[PDB]
């Protein structure tokens, strides 16, 4: 403002902010147990044992 | 069998900005 004294004033600010954030997680188990027993009583030593 | 995976991230960012625009003229010889 001024009046025929003056007086001199201005101000500007700006802020800005920028947050990010990003997480992943992955998981991934697989287990397989396979027993197979066969007893024959047949009658063959060698043979029949194979 | 086993298996794991992670992934991460983070971004940060933060400006700023600060004007000042002030002039002073003064004339009622005399000026100013
Ligand atoms: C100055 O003012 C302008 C307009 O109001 C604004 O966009 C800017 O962020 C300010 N600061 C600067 C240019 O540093």
């Amino acid at each position: 403002y001024e009046d025929k004294i003056n007086v001199g004033g201005g101000l500007s600010g700006d802020h800005c902010k920028k947050f990010g954030g990003g997480k992943t997680e992955r998981a991934r188990k697989a287990m397989a147990v396979e027993d197979i027993i066969s007893r024959v009583r047949g009658g063959s030593s060698g043979w029949s044992g194979g | 069998e086993e298996q794991i995976e992670a992934f991460k991230s983070i971004i940060q960012e933060k400006t700023s900005n600060f004007n000042a625009a002030i002039s002073l003229k003064f004339t009622p010889s005399l000026h100013g």
